[PDB]
């Protein structure tokens, strides 16, 4: 059973058994807002990460694809001979 | 099973709308309004803190030694 | 009761009587052996103790950039 | 990626809690779990990126506090240790969010509960990703607030209110010592950023390091429930079970352990704090394990079991080998999240009931639930070739490896605590699965056996198991309790492993005892914990269902009755706390409000002046009779007094004393 | 017409319009409240314009207007870093104080608004005057409007309360006046730019110190001289209480920067162990006492006593960190204590008509917006990080510990008890069972007005708690001028 609860109380967390009929839609819009901030944060963290050591080319270091410090180093290091 | 979201925001019953006491005008546009405008002007405000003036001098005075590297030597 | 109408509360007489006794208690304080000692402990001794320790140890130490072979004692 | 691990749980907690009306119950569960899982995956990559290739990553965003010498920035720093602790923190948090999808299905406050679980993960991540002591302390206070809100989650219950205040205030005592400790860092070094404190640690006054070191150990003592400040962790079992598993059994309790481990480049230069690390951790092992043997609540036994594992980490910190403590912190976290979550199935199985004295049967009713315990139990008692074997059965050996009185003595203490460890391990396993049914027949009534006639579809309740969401973390945690310990024992122990050459943890050469651990230790003491573990299990297993009355004979003696209660009343370190510490302050507040504020300070103050001056005012006015003859006499007397004072060259002090007297007499009536 | 003089003029125009508009229109009470609110808004707008133009590293007083028509008692206004943030706090708080009473006055509304507007001009004048006698004249001018505010709009015991706050303040201020008059006699003038240049003899500094400290101890208040706060801050109307706690408590703190640190540094250094004993005693005795206080506003009023002891210990630390922490804690306490009085004196007292804590229980169940803000304000009152209350407490306590460690440790213990009394109150009100059985009628949650005067207060403390640099940037150079001491190798460069 479900405990009785006052209908007149408004709580932003939703309350006692809140699930709006449009919960799927709102859960998608908020996900997109959540996604965009992370993209904004990821772009920041790619730009301002600092490393004093550079990964070897063969090793699994997936950050070399999106960070600027390593990409600039690898671009410059490709010039040989 | 789940209940539909309920509750009265600001105590307003579903039949009617929130009534205004007259503070809302000046508070939302005069008080908060001016507080966002000031925030915008603060981004363009020149930086007159003693620290940044001092770091610039501390930099050169450190560049005279071997701790830092002069971008434009001599 | 006040200027602006509030909700109806079950104003318990016992709790109302307790909150009035507290607000009026100052009128019934008296000097006795107990009340003189407690009032002398809190107001004089304990403060004068801290004042003694604060006075005695003012400048006794400095932690700034202290190293091995250099003490913390300053006086 | 490095900063996305920071904000993703934060965003998930903000949307679920501040828009639970908008996304609803399932919307909140979808975001918190997704945000934690995405964050969890990125940490796994960060372990490869930072731990394996040895790239520490520095990320500084903006200044937080800037005064003259203090420049505290919202800066984050990834090294070997912070990615080591981020792995269990994210993994179990992922498993706890998923686990709670079922445990809280009937709770009317799902959105709030999941909002709290993601905020705690955010606060845990902030605590270990910070590159300075002050920003770390934010996560320190952050997990504490998240712990308080999750204990008091059922805020209509008075006893869970007392628990959250115990969690809040007991930890706050530790933070006062920790706050003072950062003052001592700031006072001596100008700032409290990690790269500065550890760069100057070998060079500062040894007495300073003791002053420094002691302070954060007391702070570490509070957040890891050491024998002094230890009373919040079992009281903190008034919250929902996943909270007990996540915050009070595997992640936050390991913050005090993390504080000593990150501070290793500093406390290493102080044997006084390091020696205090050893015995303190050694004490809480027998302290916790003894109490746990005599607890009737399943969760309360486990709370005492966490306090033991943390105590062995604190013990290991004293042995100048923080990597083994790090090895045990990750290893302990998995077996523990297993034990509690599976335990939560047991409470969910029968009646939302958790008393041992009414548990029995259930070996066939909950087959999977029983199985995960046995893997967890043997990992906890460090059964050979299991996850806990490579960590728990290496701390004990390390203690003998340091050949000193302190090292040998704590061995004996830990082994006795290790001996008592398996007994409650046996008590948890036996009294819930391998014993006779002690609960009501409602728990054990299958539809196969014909009992009812008309109400056959319902009224059975045969103590069924959980759904997928309840068992998927149970299965996943089982593998970590078998293979994770063996797989990672080379990273964390090895022989000369370089997994911490980024200085994340630091071991001084003079303090190394690991070489003697592998070779100098005698084989008998190396296998000694196993001998006690595989032996004392059989006595406990024979003392029940085979003898089953030797213990009650001990119980009803006068010697046993006094021992049983003492250990059941947790050494009485809460009866003297409540009466001689808590209520002392409450009476001190009582005396000050009643005797001074509403008392003497009013009588020797405004109220006394009002009483006396009204009295003095009325007496003087009584001399104003409007009798013109009487006034003439007053004028003459004032005339005479002025002539005396000036003609006789009176001392002025005589005049003032006369006036004081005239007030005195006037102060007296009649 | 200098911007600083504009600050003192706007609230006087509002008084004029409030008391004359009936001759141009029975005028509605809503009109008076709107004139008063807009008046305070334009005063806030001017203080924000000043702050944009304000320069962070100038040893000259800024936005000063040349008088040159010298008289016996002239009013010179000027602002630097130490005064700029107190001026801002006064201009932010007073609009919130006006909204916090929008519905709860209901009688003598014209008198309430005129008194509130006059208090703004006086309190601003205190922080802006460039003369020590001018400082005293405004520090005391607020008593009669304060005396009449409590008596006209206070609760049942407002007669005893109004007398206590008037007579305590006057008696202490009379000792400060004696010290101020001695200074003007020796120097010939109380103007800041020339009185700070002077050098008083040690025993003169000693007796000047007692006279000033007796007044600043009544106003802090220190424990044992705090009866007036217990009475006045509780018996006052909600707007009065906000102004009394968030602005009036700060005058003694700002007065330590202008009256003792620059002119009495030897006395301050040699008497810190007495200030710290009183400061340590106040931290413990107040904290224990508020743990047993049963009136919710008196509990919140008593918390102000404990925190005021912490920034009183900071200003006497002679360190850069303690002094910055003291201003930041005094600012932080202004927002948080304002919110806690709105929660207690405004939200609870309007619903129930009582302030006894015995009658409240489980308010979270019916009022989740009140509890959400109440908890954040109970965290801020406990010095939790990401509140401006932590940055101020940590910096204030660090200076206290460095100047004198025994007092620092004891003052540190406030980290326990602030949490203790703040969370214990929070649980007995928002948590701790289901809704109290004494409530017959159900209660409504925050109105839009209550939500937005709390959201505003919790926004200021949190944003400043994450980026306190907004305030510290304008305190670094001016705070430096009040430090007394020299380093062995930096002093006397050649
Ligand atoms: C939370 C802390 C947890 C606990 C950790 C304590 C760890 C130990 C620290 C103890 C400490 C730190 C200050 C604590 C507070 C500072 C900041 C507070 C915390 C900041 C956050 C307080 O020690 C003080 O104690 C005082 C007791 O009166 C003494 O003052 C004076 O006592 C009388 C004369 O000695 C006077 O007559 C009296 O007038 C003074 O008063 C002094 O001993 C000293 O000032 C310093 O202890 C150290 O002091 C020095 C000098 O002694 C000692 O060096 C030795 O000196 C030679 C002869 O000594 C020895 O031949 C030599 O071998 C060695 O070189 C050390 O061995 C050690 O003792
Ligand atoms: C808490 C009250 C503090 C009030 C501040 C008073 C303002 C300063 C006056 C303190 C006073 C007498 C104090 C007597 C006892 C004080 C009250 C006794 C207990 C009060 C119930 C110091 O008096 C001493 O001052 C010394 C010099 O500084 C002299 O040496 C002494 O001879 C002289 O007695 C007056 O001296 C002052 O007068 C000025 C001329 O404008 C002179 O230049 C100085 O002479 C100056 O110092
Ligand atoms: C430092 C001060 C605070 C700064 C941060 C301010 C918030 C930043 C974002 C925090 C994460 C989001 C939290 C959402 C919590 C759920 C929403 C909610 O309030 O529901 C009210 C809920 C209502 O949820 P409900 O839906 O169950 O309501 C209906 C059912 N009843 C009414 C019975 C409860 O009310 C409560 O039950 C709890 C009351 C106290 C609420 C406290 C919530 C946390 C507030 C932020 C804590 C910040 C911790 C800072 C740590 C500092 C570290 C140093
Ligand atoms: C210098 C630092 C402090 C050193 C001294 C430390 C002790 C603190 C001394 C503080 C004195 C100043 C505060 C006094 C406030 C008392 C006001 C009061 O009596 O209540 C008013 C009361 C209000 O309380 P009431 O209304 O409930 O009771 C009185 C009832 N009627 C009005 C009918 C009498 O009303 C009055 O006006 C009656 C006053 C009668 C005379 C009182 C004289 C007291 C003032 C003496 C000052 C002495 C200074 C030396
Ligand atoms: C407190 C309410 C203020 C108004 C509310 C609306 C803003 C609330 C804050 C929301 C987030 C704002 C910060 C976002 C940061 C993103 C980057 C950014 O925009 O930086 C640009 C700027 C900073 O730009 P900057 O740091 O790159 O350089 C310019 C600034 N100087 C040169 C001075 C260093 O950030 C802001 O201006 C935000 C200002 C927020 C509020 C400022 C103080 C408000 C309180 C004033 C009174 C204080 C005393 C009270 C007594
Ligand atoms: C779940 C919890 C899992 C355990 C948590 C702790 C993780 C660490 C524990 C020990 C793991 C040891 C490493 C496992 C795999 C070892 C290995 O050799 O994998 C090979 C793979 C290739 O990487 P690479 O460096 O490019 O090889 C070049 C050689 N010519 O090396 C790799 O990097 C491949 C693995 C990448 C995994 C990414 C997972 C994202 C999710
Ligand atoms: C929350 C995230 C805030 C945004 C983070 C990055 C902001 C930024 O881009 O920098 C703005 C400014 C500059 O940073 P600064 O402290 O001056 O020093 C950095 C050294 N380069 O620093 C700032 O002014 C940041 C101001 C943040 C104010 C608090 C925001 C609270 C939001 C809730
Ligand atoms: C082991 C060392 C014990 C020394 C002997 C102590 C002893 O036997 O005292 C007797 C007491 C009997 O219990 P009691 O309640 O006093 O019986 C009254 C019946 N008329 O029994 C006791 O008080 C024994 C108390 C045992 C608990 C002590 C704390 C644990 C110690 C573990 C070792
Ligand atoms: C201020 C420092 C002390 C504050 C409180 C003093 C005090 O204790 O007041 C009590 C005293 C006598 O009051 P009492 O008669 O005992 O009570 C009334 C009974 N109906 O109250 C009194 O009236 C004591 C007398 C105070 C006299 C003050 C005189 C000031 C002028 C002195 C001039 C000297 C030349
Ligand atoms: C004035 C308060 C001090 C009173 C001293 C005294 O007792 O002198 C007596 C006289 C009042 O006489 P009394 O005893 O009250 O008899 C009245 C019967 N109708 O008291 C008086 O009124 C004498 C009036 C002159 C007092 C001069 C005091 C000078 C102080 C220096
Ligand atoms: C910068 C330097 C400034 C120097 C001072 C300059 C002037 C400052 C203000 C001094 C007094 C100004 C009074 C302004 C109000 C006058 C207009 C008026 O008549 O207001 C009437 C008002 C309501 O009464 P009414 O509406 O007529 O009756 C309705 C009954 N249903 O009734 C009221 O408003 C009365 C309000 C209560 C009394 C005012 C607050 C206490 C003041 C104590 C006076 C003594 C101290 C003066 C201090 C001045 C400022 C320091």
């Amino acid at each position: 059973p479900k405990i009785p609860y006052p209908k007149h109380v408004w709580s932003p967390a939703g309350g006692w058994y809140a699930q709006p009929a449009n919960w799927k839609q709102n859960t998608a819009i908020f996900g997109l807002v959540i996604f965009g901030i992370t993209a904004m944060v990821w772009k920041y963290s790619a730009e301002h990460e600092v490393r004093h050591k550079m990964p070897e080319p063969d090793r699994f270091y997936p950050s070399r694809y999106w960070v600027k410090q390593i990409k600039d180093y690898e671009r410059a290091q490709k010039e040989k001979q | 099973q789940y209940d539909p979201p309920t509750g009265w925001l600001w105590g307003v019953r579903p039949g009617e709308k929130y009534q205004n006491e007259g503070w809302e005008g000046p508070f939302f546009y005069g008080f908060w309004g001016s507080l966002i405008v000031f925030a915008i002007a603060y981004a363009y405000k020149p930086d007159t803190s003693i620290q940044t003036w001092a770091l610039e001098e501390a930099r050169r005075r450190l560049e005279a030694e071997g701790i830092l590297e002069d971008p434009n030597p001599t | 009761m006040a200027g602006l109408q509030h909700y109806k509360i079950a104003m318990d007489p016992a709790l109302v009587r307790l909150g009035s006794m507290i607000s009026n208690r100052y009128k019934y304080f008296r000097w006795t052996k107990r009340t003189a000692l407690v009032s002398f402990m809190y107001v004089v001794v304990v403060p004068s103790t801290i004042g003694y320790l604060a006075y005695k140890t003012d400048g006794l130490w400095d932690l700034r950039a202290k190293r091995r072979g250099d003490l913390i004692s300053e006086r | 990626m490095y900063l996305s691990i920071i904000i993703l749980p934060l965003l998930g907690s903000v949307v679920s809690g501040f828009f639970g009306r908008k996304v609803g119950v399932s919307g909140a569960q979808l975001i918190t779990c997704s945000s934690v899982i995405i964050t969890t995956i990125l940490s796994i990559i960060a372990f490869f990126e930072v731990g394996f290739n040895n790239i520490p990553v520095t990320i500084n965003i903006f200044r937080w506090i800037d005064s003259e010498w203090f420049i505290i920035n919202w800066g984050f720093q990834y090294d070997s240790l912070t990615v080591s602790m981020l792995i269990p923190v994210l993994i179990i948090s992922s498993l706890v969010h998923i686990y709670s999808i079922s445990y809280m299905s009937s709770d009317p406050h799902n959105q709030r509960f999941f909002s709290y679980l993601s905020l705690f993960t955010f606060m845990m991540i902030i605590l270990v990703t910070a590159n300075n002591y002050l920003l770390m302390f934010v996560g320190w206070e952050g997990v504490g607030v998240c712990s308080y809100l999750l204990v008091s989650f059922w805020f209509t219950r008075i006893a869970a209110n007392q628990s959250s205040i115990s969690a809040f205030l007991t930890n706050r005592v530790g933070d006062c010592f920790l706050t003072v400790g950062m003052f001592a860092i700031l006072w001596s070094l100008g700032n409290l950023d990690y790269a500065t404190v550890f760069s100057l640690a070998p060079y500062i006054n040894s007495n300073v390091v003791i002053i420094i070191g002691i302070c954060l150990l007391i702070g570490a003592m509070a957040k890891s429930s050491q024998v002094g400040l230890h009373v919040w962790l079992p009281m903190a079992m008034e919250g929902p079970t996943p909270v007990s598993a996540l915050i009070h059994a595997a992640t936050m309790v390991t913050a005090g352990v993390y504080l000593l481990m990150r501070s290793s480049p500093l406390i290493e230069y102080s044997s006084t704090v390091l020696l205090l690390c050893l015995w303190l951790g050694a004490i809480t092992t027998v302290f916790s394990s003894l109490i746990g043997l005599f607890q009737q609540d399943i969760k309360k036994v486990i709370a005492y079991s966490t306090m033991s594992q943390l105590g062995m980490m604190v013990l290991s910190i004293g042995l100048s080998s923080y990597n083994i403590a790090l090895f045990h912190l990750v290893n302990h976290a998995f077996y523990k999240a297993l034990l509690f979550l599976g335990a939560g199935s047991v409470i969910h199985a029968v009646a939302d009931n958790q008393d041992f004295r009414k548990f029995g049967g259930l070996i066939s009713y909950l087959p999977l639930t029983y199985s995960v315990m046995l893997i967890a139990s043997l990992s906890l008692v460090a059964f050979p070739f299991m996850t806990g074997f490579y960590s728990k059965d290496f701390i004990l050996e390390s203690a003998y490896g340091q050949f000193s009185f302190s090292g040998v003595a704590v061995y004996i203490i830990a082994t006795i605590g290790a001996i008592f460890t398996t007994l409650y391990s046996v008590k948890v396993l036996y009294l819930t699965f391998l014993s006779n049914p002690n609960g009501p027949r409602t728990y054990y009534r299958l539809a196969i056996d014909n009992f009812f006639s008309a109400q056959a579809i319902k009224s059975y309740k045969p103590a069924h198991e959980g759904d997928f969401f309840l068992t998927l973390p149970l299965v996943i945690l089982a593998l970590f309790s078998i293979f994770f310990g063996f797989i990672t024992k080379d990273i964390f122990i090895g022989l000369g492993s370089n997994f911490f050459v980024d200085n994340s943890l630091f071991i001084h050469p003079i303090h190394e005892i690991m070489i003697d651990t592998e070779f100098a230790v005698p084989v008998l003491f190396k296998l000694l914990p196993f001998i006690f573990t595989i032996s004392f299990s059989v006595i406990a297993l024979t003392l029940s269902e085979l003898l089953s009355e030797l213990v009650i004979y001990f119980k009803f003696s006068r010697f046993g009755y006094n021992i049983f209660g003492f250990f059941n009343q947790r050494f009485l370190i809460e009866f003297f706390y409540n009466k001689y510490i808590t209520n002392l302050i409450l009476n001190l507040g009582g005396q000050i409000t009643k005797i001074l504020d509403k008392g003497s300070i009013e009588l020797f103050g405004p109220y006394g002046l009002e009483r006396g001056l009204v009295k003095l005012s009325k007496n003087i006015s009584s001399l104003s009779t409007s009798h013109v003859t009487t006034y003439a006499l007053y004028i003459l007397v004032g005339f005479i007094l002025y002539l005396i004072y000036n003609n006789l060259l009176l001392d002025y002090s005589y005049l003032l004393l006369i006036i004081i007297l005239l007030l005195l007499l006037m102060m007296i009536g009649e | 017409m200098s911007l600083l003089y504009v600050l003192l003029i706007i609230p006087i125009i509002g008084i004029f319009l409030i008391s004359t508009i009936d001759s141009f229109y029975f005028f509605n009470v809503s009109y008076y409240k709107k004139i008063a609110l807009i008046t305070t808004i334009l005063n806030l707008i001017v203080s924000l314009i000043i702050y944009i133009l304000f320069d962070f590293s100038n040893n000259q007083f800024q936005f000063i207007q040349e008088n040159l028509d010298l008289s016996f008692y002239d009013i010179y206004l000027g602002v630097d870093g130490v005064s700029i943030y107190f001026v801002l706090l006064t201009t932010i708080i007073m609009p919130i104080a006006l909204v916090s009473n929008w519905n709860s006055i209901t009688n003598n509304i014209k008198s309430y608004l005129i008194i509130m507007l006059l208090l703004e001009t006086l309190l601003l004048a205190v922080f802006l005057v460039l003369d020590v006698l001018l400082f005293y004249i405004f520090f005391e001018s607020i008593l009669p409007p304060l005396f009449i505010l409590i008596g006209l709009f206070g609760s049942s015991n407002k007669v005893r309360a109004s007398f206590y706050i008037f007579l305590y303040t006057l008696l202490g201020s009379l000792f400060l006046l004696l010290s101020i008059l001695t200074m003007s006699s020796i120097v010939g003038t109380t103007y800041f730019d020339v009185l700070l240049k002077s050098s008083f003899e040690y025993t003169t500094q000693l007796f000047l110190f007692f006279g000033i400290f007796i007044a600043f101890a009544v106003k802090t208040p220190v424990w044992g001289l705090n009866s007036w706060l217990l009475r006045a801050h509780v018996e006052s109307p909600l707007g009065g209480s906000i102004v009394l706690a968030a602005i009036v408590l700060k005058l003694s703190l700002y007065g330590v920067f202008r009256l003792i640190l620059p002119i009495l540094p030897q006395a301050s250094l040699n008497l810190t162990y007495i200030v710290y004993a009183i400061g340590a005693i106040t931290v413990l005795y107040a904290s224990f006492s508020t743990l047993r206080t049963v009136d919710v506003k008196e509990l919140i009023a008593y918390s102000s006593v404990a925190h005021a002891a912490i920034y009183l210990m900071g200003v006497f630390s002679n360190t850069i960190q303690g002094l910055e922490g003291a201003i930041l804690l005094g600012l932080a306490h202004g927002f948080v204590s304002s919110g806690l009085f709105i929660c207690a004196g405004g939200i609870l007292y309007d619903r129930t008509g009582t302030r006894l804590i015995y009658f409240f229980r489980g308010l979270t169940q019916i009022m989740p917006l009140f509890s959400l803000f109440f908890f954040i304000l109970c965290l801020g009152n406990a010095g939790t990080p990401l509140t401006l209350n932590f940055v101020g407490e940590f910096m204030s306590l660090y200076g206290t510990l460095e100047r004198l460690p025994i007092a620092g440790m004891l003052a540190s213990t406030s980290i326990i008890f602030s949490a203790a009394y703040s969370i214990y109150m929070y649980n007995r009100i928002a948590f701790g069972g289901s809704v109290s059985l004494y409530f017959i009628d159900c209660f409504r949650d925050l109105t839009k007005r209550e939500f937005f005067i709390l959201f505003t207060l919790v926004s200021f403390t949190v944003i400043l708690g994450i980026y306190p640099s907004f305030v510290l940037d304008g305190l670094h150079y001016n705070i430096s001028s009040v430090v007394y001491g020299i380093e062995p190798n930096a002093s006397y460069l050649t």
